[PDB]
């Protein structure tokens, strides 16, 4: 429980430096998908083919 | 006596101040659109080179 309190508070002290919000950094941190092909994804395939 | 007041009516208790939830920020972000090609028209050849 105190590593877990040291580390939340080190982690929000540097995102509050780094001025950054949640969910987006929720997204920029994890390694996951929205879901589907994105219209990007799509621009891309219709740009590379 | 009743309503907790002064001789002349001023309240004995001051009223609070009920600080206001105050307005939010609006965002907005950008929309795309894809397409595709027009039918290719078979060229009537000529006879130049």
């Amino acid at each position: 429980l105190p590593r877990l309190v040291i580390w939340l508070y080190q982690v929000t002290q540097w995102l509050t430096e780094a001025e950054i919000t949640t969910e987006a950094i929720w997204l920029l941190c994890t390694p996951e998908f929205s879901g589907n092909i994105s219209p990007e994804i799509s621009n891309l395939l219709n740009n590379l083919r | 006596l009743r309503h907790n007041l002064s001789i002349d009516g001023q309240p004995l208790s001051l009223a609070i101040y009920a600080e206001p939830t105050d307005p939010k920020a609006l965002l907005t972000s950008m929309v795309q659109a894809s397409q595709g090609g027009s039918a290719v028209l078979p060229g009537t050849l000529s006879l130049y080179r």
